[PDB]
């Protein structure tokens, strides 16, 4: 259930993004586009100077974001700021990837940030009541 | 350094 539901949502955000163009989705979707949207303009020279670290240009350099992924939770420390912030860098890229038209990499991305989301945050993200709690987290 | 980054953007909501 939250697995598929998650891919749902990050997938749409991040094809939504690169190419510009049930209730819960919905409004998370519309939770993405503002929150997600404002983190990628607030934070645009870091998130380039980022990407250019990183070189992801293909879809062998995807599993890069996982890795920082990983290593951003390793403190210990989860909350929906972090969780959102890596799905908007996600998306930073995803934008990327398009223009160097490597759109074959756009749902692998997806679905890496989805994997580690779910994977290691699962019972986290279920006791916050998973996609409703982010909407209620960023809520008006 | 990335890691630390993105850690504060996401720490400050």
């Amino acid at each position: 259930e939250l697995y598929r539901q998650s891919l749902e949502i990050i997938s749409r955000y991040l094809r939504e993004q690169a190419t510009g163009a049930g209730a819960t989705s919905r409004k998370a979707l519309e939770t993405l586009r503002r929150v997600g949207d404002g983190v990628q303009r607030n934070h645009e020279t870091a998130f380039q100077g980022m990407l250019r670290k990183l070189d992801i240009k293909n879809e062998d350099d995807v599993k890069s974001l996982s890795r920082v992924m990983i290593h951003v939770f390793s403190d210990g420390v989860t909350n929906w700021g972090r969780i959102v912030t890596l799905i908007s860098f996600g998306a930073f890229v995803a934008k990327h990837l398009k223009t160097i038209n490597q759109e074959s990499c756009i749902e692998p991305l997806a679905e890496s940030i989805t994997d580690v989301l779910v994977r290691t945050k699962r019972d986290w993200l279920v006791k916050q009541r998973g996609w409703d709690g982010f909407v209620e987290f960023f809520h008006v | 350094a990335i890691a630390e980054q993105l850690r504060r953007i996401g720490d400050r909501f």
